[PDB]
């Protein structure tokens, strides 16, 4: 799924 | 009229306010983390508001399952 900050 | 980014209303419970929101998540800065529903023709929503936890939210990420947002996820998809 897209998501948003989900960036480690 | 209805709005883009990160400080939409997202659903009628939405807790993510410009005015009032902080870190949740430990991917999350000065942003809510958010998903897409795939639901119709698609939307965004702030995955703190659909009460999601943080692994369910970076697997999510890492895939490429399509997400429903409470709302429309009891729908027939049919
Ligand atoms: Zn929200
Ligand atoms: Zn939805």
């Amino acid at each position: 799924a897209r998501t948003k900050q989900t960036a480690a | 009229s209805p709005e883009f980014g990160y400080w939409i209303t997202c659903c009628p419970t939405c807790d993510v306010d410009i005015n009032t929101w902080v870190p949740f998540y430990s991917t999350e800065l000065n942003k809510p983390a958010m998903i897409y529903c795939s639901h119709g023709d698609g939307h965004w929503v702030h995955a703190q508001c659909m009460d999601l936890e943080e692994r369910t939210l970076i697997h999510l990420s890492e895939g490429s399952n399509k997400y429903y947002c409470n709302e429309h996820v009891q729908i027939a998809r049919a």
